[PDB]
This record gives C-alpha cells, sequence and structure tokens, in this order.
C-alpha cells in the first residue's frame, strides 16, 4: 500500500481531473510532464535553480490567481523565452483578469530578467475525468 | 634517457607546463592554482536564492493585499483564537 | 527568512568561506609546498590556525534548500530525497520517468 | 478610399482616431454591388470594431441581399 | 584559381523583419495584444480600451513596486546586464552643491532646482 | 542637443503603436536586446576587455624582481603555470595574485634562506 | 453574467492561411483551433478528453505552427538571402588541398535565463603532415616532440585548445603555438644531433 | 482581399571580406520524446533540402541514468523506489555549407526549437595556412 500523489477512492462524489486522477507511475506512460526544460538532460546544469524557481512560479501564480484555476500549470521554456499556460474559470471580470495578467507578467520579467509570456484558457465548469 | 628528458623539457616550454623537474607536492601548487576551490565555486556560493528575498517580497505583497496566502491565513486565524482563549 | 538557525549558520559559513576563498587556497599551497623552507611552512601553519572559524569549506554541509534535511540530498538537484520523490510523483519537474525496467 | 488605404500604419495610434477612420471608411464603402464590400468586412470584423451597422443595413437593403442580414445581426449580438 | 562568396553583415532585427514581411496580417483575428480565448476576447471598443488601459495600469504598478523596493530585484541573475530591467534611481545624494547641480538634470524635477538655486 | 532629444522622444511616442504579430513582439524583444543573440556564441559580451592569450599565459614580464634559480622562483613559476592553465579568472585576478605574493615574500624578506 | 462567444471553428473557412493565423510558436488554443483532435486515455465505455479541457495536449510540445506550407513559404523567402557553395569544392581531397588546416569549435544550447557555459571555450584542430612540413628532419623532430597528438593510421595530427575561456583567445593561442612549434622544429641542438 | 502593395525587404550588404567556409555542420539534438525528435529532424531536413544542401540522418543509441531512493521515510531499507532519466540522441550532418547559409539556417532552426530539447553544434571549417610559418 503506497500513497503518492493519488486520490483516495470515495463513494463516487469527487470530481477529478486527468492528472489529479491518474497515478504518478504513468507520468510517461499515460501523462505528460508539467514542465519541459533541459537541466535534467545530461551535460546541462542549473537544474536545481530551474526546479526551485519553477515551484516558486507555480505557488506565486496560484496565489495571485486564487479560486479561478482548476488544474496544474504547463511550463514551456524555449531557450530564453519563458511561457506559462493555465486554465481558469469565468466567474470574475476580464478587467481583473487582464490587470492581473499584466501585473504578474511584469513582475516575472523584472524578477527573472527574462522575457516571459502567459496564456489562459477559460472554462465554464472545470473538466472532470471521472467521479471517484 | 637524456634525449627524452630534453624532449620533455622542450615540450613543456612549448605547451606551458614546467620544464624543470618537480615533485608531486610541488605540482600540487600548479594544479591548485589551475583548479578553482569549492569555497568560491558557484555551487557553494549560491546554494539557493534567499528566503529573505522571497518571504519579504511575499509578505509585502500580502500587505498590499493581492496574494491570498491561505497558510498564513490559517496561522493567524489560529493565533487570534489562541489570544482570545488566553 | 531562512528555514532555521542551522540554515542560518550554514549560510554564514558559506559567506565566510567565499569571502576568504582565494586567500585560504594561497596559504594552503604555501603550506603544502615541499621545497620552500619548513620555517615558512610553519609560519603559514600558524597563519591558518589564527584564521577565524566558520571560514573553512570543510565545516559547511550540503544541506537541503527547502526542508533543510542534510541527508538524502542529491548534489545535482540539491533537493532532499523526500521532496524529489514528491515532485516526481506530482509531475512538477520535467523529463523524469519511473524506472520500471 | 483605396488610395488612402511600408510601416506607415503606426500613424493611426489612438483608438479614437482609429475608430473615426474605420467608421468613415466602412461608411463610404457601404454607401458606394456590395459583395466585395461585405467580403472586406467579413475579413476585418474580428480585427475591426451602431452607425456603421445602420449604414450596413441600408446598404444591404438597397442591394436586396436579404440572406446576409441575419449573420451580421448575429455577429453584432 | 579559387572562388569565394563574399561575407555579409546583418542586423539582429533584420532577419526577423524579413520573417515578418514574409507573412501577412492575420485575417479575422483581433490584435495579438489581446488574448485568444473567447471569454477574455474584447468584443467592443470601449471595453477593449478599458482592458488594455488596465494592462497599462498594471505596468505602472510594476514600475511603482520596483522603484519603491529596488533591493529585491537588484540581483543581476541574467548574464547580460540590462538597465531596462534594472530597478530605477531618483534619489538625491548627500549635500554637494556641485554634484547636486550635475544631478539636477538627472532627477528631472523642480524642487531640487529651487533648493540648489537657494 | 537636449531639446532635439526631447523632440526625438516625443516623435518616438507618436510613432509607437500596438503590434499585431508575435514576430513584432520578437522584433521588440530583440530591439531591447533581452532576446538572446543567434548564433549563440555564449560570449556576446564578457570580452575580458580585449585581453590576449599571451597576456594571460606569458608572465615573464610580471616576473622580474627575483632571480631564475631560487625557491621563490620555483614557487612563482608553478604559480604562473597554474594561472595560465586556468581560463576562468582573467589577467586582472592573475595580477592581484602576483601582487599579493610579492607583498607576502617582501614583508617576509627577513630570511632569504 | 458575462458569456463567451462561440469558438472560431465555424468562423474559420476551409480555405485559410494557417501560416498566417499561426506565424510563430504558441499554445494549442483549442477555441481558435477548429480541429476536433482529442488525446487522452479513454475510459471503458468512454473516450479521451475533448480538446476543450485537454491540458496534456498543452503539456506536450506544440507543432501546429510551422506546417509544410509555412516551411515552403519561409524557405522560398529566405533563399533570396542564402548564398552558394563553390562548385570547385566538391570532394574531401580537393577541399583539404585548398585549405588543409581544419578547425572546429562547438557548444550546447539550453533553455534558461543564462546562456554562458564554459564548454564554449574548448576548440580543436587538425592537419595532415604528409604535405605540410616538406622535409624529413623537421617532421621527425615534430613527431618525436608530440606525445599522443599524432595519428599515423589516418595520418593527421590533431590538437585541442582549452586553456583560455574565450573562443578567439583559444584560436589565437593555437595559431601562435603552431607557428612557434614549426619555427622550433626548424632548428636543432647539439644534444639532438647526438643520439 | 487585403493584399499589401510594397513588402518591406531588409537591407543587405556584401562586405569586402570573403565569407567563411563551413565544411561540417554536425548537430546533435538530445531530448525525451522520440516523436518530437522525429518531427524536428523531419522539419530540419526538409528546410535543408528546400534551401538546397546535402543532408544525412542517423540515430545514436538511447542513454539512461537511474538511481534508487528510499520509498518510505524513517526505516524501510528493503522497500525502495527507482527513477530514470532517458535521453534520446539524433544527429544531422551537413556538408559544404557557406557561412551565410549557415547563418540563415541556424537562425531559422534556433528560433524554431521546441521547448524540452538540447542541441550541441559542431562546426568544422577549413582555412588556409598562416604567413609566419
Ligand atoms: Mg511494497
Amino acid at each position: 500500500k503506497n500513497r503518492a500523489a493519488r486520490v483516495r477512492v470515495s463513494k463516487g462524489d469527487k470530481p477529478v481531473t486527468y492528472e489529479e486522477a491518474h497515478a504518478p507511475h504513468y507520468i510517461a506512460h499515460r501523462k505528460g510532464w508539467l514542465s519541459l526544460h533541459t537541466g535534467n538532460l545530461d551535460g546541462e546544469d542549473h537544474a536545481a535553480e530551474r526546479t526551485v524557481e519553477d515551484v516558486f512560479l507555480r505557488k506565486f501564480m496560484w496565489g495571485t490567481f486564487p479560486g479561478c484555476l482548476a488544474d496544474q500549470l504547463v511550463l514551456k521554456r524555449r531557450g530564453n523565452q519563458l511561457e506559462i499556460c493555465a486554465v481558469v474559470l469565468r466567474q470574475l471580470s476580464p478587467h481583473k483578469y487582464y490587470f492581473l495578467v499584466g501585473y504578474s507578467e511584469t513582475l516575472l520579467s523584472y524578477f527573472y530578467k527574462c522575457p516571459v509570456r502567459l496564456h489562459l484558457q477559460t472554462v465554464p465548469s472545470k473538466v472532470v475525468y471521472k467521479y471517484l | 634517457s637524456e634525449y627524452a628528458f630534453r624532449m620533455s623539457r622542450l615540450s613543456a616550454r612549448l605547451f606551458g607546463e614546467v620544464t624543470r623537474p618537480t615533485n608531486s607536492k610541488s605540482m600540487k601548487v600548479v594544479k591548485l592554482f589551475s583548479e578553482l576551490p569549492l569555497a568560491k565555486k558557484k555551487e557553494t556560493y549560491d546554494w539557493y536564492p534567499n528566503h529573505h528575498t522571497y518571504a519579504e517580497l511575499m509578505q509585502t505583497l500580502r500587505f498590499l493585499g493581492l496574494y491570498r496566502d491561505e497558510h498564513q491565513d490559517f496561522m493567524d486565524e489560529q493565533k487570534r483564537l489562541k489570544k482570545l482563549r488566553g | 527568512h531562512y528555514v532555521d538557525w542551522r540554515m542560518w549558520r550554514d549560510v554564514k559559513r558559506r559567506k565566510m568561506a567565499y569571502e576568504y576563498a582565494d586567500e585560504r587556497l594561497r596559504i594552503n599551497s604555501l603550506r603544502k609546498n615541499t621545497i620552500l623552507p619548513k620555517i615558512l611552512q610553519d609560519v603559514a601553519d600558524e597563519e591558518i590556525a589564527a584564521l577565524p572559524r566558520d571560514s573553512c569549506p570543510v565545516r559547511i554541509r550540503n544541506r537541503c534548500v527547502m526542508t533543510s534535511r542534510p541527508r538524502g540530498v542529491k548534489r545535482r538537484w540539491r533537493l532532499s530525497r523526500i521532496v524529489f520523490r514528491h515532485l516526481a510523483d506530482h509531475g512538477q519537474l520535467s523529463g523524469i520517468q519511473r524506472a520500471t525496467w | 478610399a483605396y488610395q488612402v488605404h511600408g510601416d506607415n500604419w503606426k500613424f493611426i495610434g489612438p483608438d479614437q482616431h482609429r475608430n473615426f477612420y474605420y467608421s468613415k471608411f466602412f461608411d463610404l464603402i457601404c454607401l458606394m454591388q456590395i459583395d466585395v464590400t461585405l467580403k472586406w468586412y467579413e475579413d476585418l470584423i474580428p480585427s475591426a470594431y451602431s452607425q456603421t451597422m445602420i449604414h450596413l443595413l441600408q446598404a444591404l437593403d438597397v442591394a436586396n441581399r436579404l440572406e446576409v442580414i441575419p449573420k451580421i445581426w448575429k455577429d453584432s449580438k | 584559381e579559387v572562388v569565394i562568396p563574399k561575407k555579409k553583415t546583418w542586423d539582429k532585427v533584420a532577419v526577423l523583419q524579413a520573417l515578418a514581411s514574409t507573412v501577412n496580417r492575420d485575417t479575422t483575428a483581433v490584435p495579438y495584444v489581446f488574448q485568444d480565448d473567447p471569454y477574455l476576447m474584447p468584443a467592443s471598443s470601449l471595453e477593449s480600451r478599458s482592458f488594455l488601459l488596465a494592462k497599462k495600469s498594471g505596468e505602472n504598478v510594476a514600475k511603482f513596486i520596483i522603484n519603491s523596493y529596488p533591493k529585491y530585484f537588484q540581483k543581476d541573475i541574467a548574464e547580460p546586464h540590462i538597465p531596462c530591467l534594472m530597478p530605477e534611481y531618483f534619489e538625491p545624494q548627500i549635500k554637494d552643491i556641485s554634484e547636486a547641480a550635475l544631478k539636477e538634470r538627472i532627477e528631472l524635477r523642480k524642487v531640487k532646482a529651487s533648493v540648489d538655486m537657494f | 542637443s537636449l531639446w532635439d532629444v526631447e523632440f526625438a522622444k516625443q516623435l518616438a511616442t507618436v510613432n509607437e503603436q500596438p503590434l499585431q504579430n508575435g514576430f513584432e513582439e520578437l522584433i521588440q524583444w530583440t530591439k531591447e536586446g533581452k532576446l538572446w543573440e543567434f548564433p549563440i556564441n555564449n560570449e556576446a559580451g564578457f570580452d575580458d576587455d580585449g585581453s590576449e592569450f599571451h597576456e594571460h599565459i606569458f608572465l615573464e614580464k610580471h616576473l622580474e624582481s627575483f632571480p631564475k634559480q631560487g625557491p621563490i622562483r620555483h614557487f612563482m613559476e608553478l604559480v604562473t603555470c597554474g594561472l595560465s592553465k586556468n581560463p576562468y579568472l582573467s589577467v586582472k585576478q592573475k595580477v592581484e595574485h602576483i601582487e599579493w605574493f610579492r607583498n607576502y615574500f617582501n614583508e617576509k624578506k627577513d630570511i632569504l634562506k | 453574467r458575462r458569456k463567451a462567444l462561440p469558438p472560431r471553428t465555424e468562423k474559420m473557412a476551409v480555405d485559410q492561411d494557417w501560416p498566417s493565423v499561426y506565424p510563430v510558436a504558441a499554445p494549442f488554443k483549442p477555441s481558435a483551433v477548429p480541429l476536433p483532435v482529442r488525446m487522452g486515455y479513454p475510459v471503458k465505455k468512454g473516450v479521451p478528453m475533448a480538446k476543450e479541457g485537454n491540458l496534456e495536449l498543452l503539456k506536450i510540445p506544440n507543432f501546429l505552427h510551422l506546417t509544410p506550407v509555412a516551411i515552403k513559404k519561409h524557405c522560398e523567402a529566405l533563399k533570396d538571402f542564402c548564398t552558394e557553395w563553390p562548385a570547385a569544392l566538391d570532394s574531401d581531397e580537393k577541399c583539404e588541398k585548398h585549405f588543409p588546416i581544419e578547425i572546429d569549435s562547438t557548444d550546447y544550447v539550453s533553455s534558461g535565463p543564462s546562456v554562458r557555459n564554459p564548454r564554449a571555450r574548448v576548440v580543436v584542430l587538425r592537419v595532415k603532415l604528409s604535405s605540410l612540413n616538406l622535409d624529413d628532419h623537421a617532421k621527425k623532430k615534430l613527431i618525436k616532440l608530440v606525445g599522443e597528438r599524432y595519428c599515423k593510421t589516418t595520418d593527421v595530427l590533431t590538437i585541442k585548445t582549452d586553456r583560455c575561456p574565450l573562443r578567439r583567445q583559444n584560436y589565437d593561442y593555437a595559431v601562435y603555438l603552431l607557428t612557434v612549434l614549426y619555427h622550433e622544429s626548424w632548428n636543432t641542438e647539439e644534444w639532438e644531433k647526438s643520439k | 482581399v487585403d493584399v499589401p502593395k510594397d513588402l518591406t525587404k531588409p537591407v543587405v550588404t556584401i562586405s569586402d571580406e570573403p565569407d567563411i567556409l563551413y565544411k561540417r555542420l554536425s548537430v546533435l539534438v538530445k531530448g525525451h520524446d522520440k516523436a518530437v525528435l522525429d518531427s524536428y529532424e523531419y522539419f530540419a531536413v526538409l528546410a535543408a533540402k528546400e534551401l538546397g544542401i546535402s543532408i544525412k540522418v542517423h540515430e545514436p543509441p538511447r542513454k539512461i541514468e537511474r538511481f534508487t531512493l528510499l520509498q518510505s521515510v524513517h526505516i524501510y531499507k528493503k522497500h525502495r523506489v527507482q527513477y530514470e532519466m532517458r535521453t534520446l540522441y539524433r544527429c544531422l550532418e551537413l556538408e559544404h555549407l557557406t557561412g551565410s547559409t549557415a547563418d540563415v539556417y541556424l537562425e531559422y532552426i534556433q528560433r524554431n526549437l521546441p521547448e524540452g530539447v538540447a542541441m550541441e553544434v559542431t562546426k568544422t571549417q577549413l582555412e588556409q595556412l598562416p604567413e609566419h610559418i
């Protein structure tokens, strides 16, 4: 009996997402990686910094877009340029959405001394894979 | 052989290393001054970015009122409860 | 706002070792050299002995960054085994697969 | 209008001037067949932004192309 | 005897100018500054104005935070040092009439100039 | 000059307009230079002030104030060898190393044994 | 309260410039993409997740951009600028005759904010001595001096340069080293004559 | 209907210095997704053959590194967990390639990278002999 990044089977009243449902040993078999960089590859370096500041990015953006997201993020770092992809709901106003978009993008760029971009996908209700 | 000894001398003069003979305790000097010590290597200098910076920024931004930090919310809620209950 | 006072001490040790890195190597070479005078070797010996504490790179420890666990930490990622397993299961990091070979 | 239409598109600038320009442009194009006009329009509607639609409606009326007005109203809505 | 093609020199932006001139403007698509999803899709002139103005206001907020707390972003982690990304310094130095006068044209205000004339 | 700079900046503010292409965004990023410079030489900048390989390696000019026989000569030859072998630090740091060694054995010149 | 307009699927026509609507690399944006492509493990009596909430499609790298049409267009565009290789240089023996001295550097490219990496400094070079020295004493002297930098099976001498951090410094040092090596192999000594 | 009249072409200058002659552009792309690498190398070879240069393809072996961590926290030594980083190589070699062609091609490819990939360039160019020799 192992407990690792997996949801307990309940009576059947727990909507779950794809990755939130599937186990951590199918990350390559039936899932994709949340992040894509080369520090893990051989010969590269600074992978520790990559991971640490990626965790920081995830936490900061999760807490500066609270209650709107419904899934984990997608990182995409091509050379210099950084890209983040998110999914959110449409309860708040596009005014606030764009204001926070610009604010967060500027903060990330000024902090990392790096060109950054961020995209969001709107949803009326978070997509559920199964009822667990 | 003296011929090979002088060949090595010439090769050392050409490629930079010492022509004169030298012990291992003496080549310690050259290899130390070639290789950088861990004391100044970046792997030791920057073991991680500063929680000073991180926590100060996040606290200041909380005070701005943009990052709803659930963790400190729970913490100071329990703190209010404790100071109410004595 | 480091995790704990032991992390604080380790970071101070790293600071000292860095800001006296070159000089320590210089005098250590002056000590371990062989042909120079033994009196000079001893001079450099008491010099290193009088150098302050927390200045050597031997007292430092490659501790963890987040949970500050000294053991079970990989040099490359700098993370503890526990946090590494956590992120590997949650798929946070990139291009790591379970070795079901 | 076609004559007035390299990197000389920077001189538009403010949204107010861009609005006036596009409004008068589409108005002249409507009050000029109108198949090419509606082609240009259905091409630039997402990029582009009441009076213009009124001119469009009267142009479609004089054209007698009844089948087109529904889609235009649906796009405006 | 031997033929050799001659060398040429390009601007870093010229290649991308070529790549851009290669492709025409996107058809039936809002400006690139605006997002792509339909909910955030600005569907009117006034609301689009307000939207990109909110974005500019966020930019100004970023300027304010950086010039209020420069020490946080002081770290030059990026290998190429960029003053556009470095924090901004409108801080008068210690009392020094000559250096203060030289700094007048740097600070771009009027109270410093009144005090210096005084 | 200054008033022509005011004129130029206001002209630029008149020119600036919203882009409509990711290629235009890339053009802007390259304009400010934050976007990396292809081909990646890994050395666009950090030229070491036009230093030279012989300036790095040949320390014979920096070695003048001691004969060519003594143990100080031996040690400083080993030093210069290691310095030339090390690429990471530049001629500046090499010169500071040499100067500190000079100061060291000149303040401990009392022996010469 | 607010409601989102329907996607661009019905709006986009079958005749369409995909290289124009996707000039650069970008996310999948299913709302703009008309294709019903789905990806995901289907449940028994089920199917993969629809493109709307399909986030693993975003997880994976994206290649809708740079279609074959876009590639053809960009190649036809940039052929205006590409140059031609000399037709005289069409064989290894001919090109090594024209320019014997081979030299090659190398470096990685990786994602991240920083770009410097010390491996940029190392370079290597190669030259065959069968045609360059033009004499016997000097070549015997050179092959005696060099310890392992020679290869007589393929008959090419190869040497690396890594002592300098700068690529151009490595280059200049290698050139000067080869020059001084030739000038020092030219002459000889009495202890070398006595063997 | 909107069809631009004058397409802005960048300026170009053919300087007096002769262009450099690259002889082997041997690129080695390391990644994780074999399909991504296949698409990328197809893209590369297609662009190369449309620009009018020679090409060749071959796939070096897969390299894997695994290391064992403790499955549990406090005391369980028999029960461990394993991991593996798989790197896949793909090589592409180009011969007899002019310097400016190299410039344009490397700009194109370096802008057209995907995210989770590394790439090592090895450039071999022949040159004449010095004058001091
Ligand atoms: Mg078990």
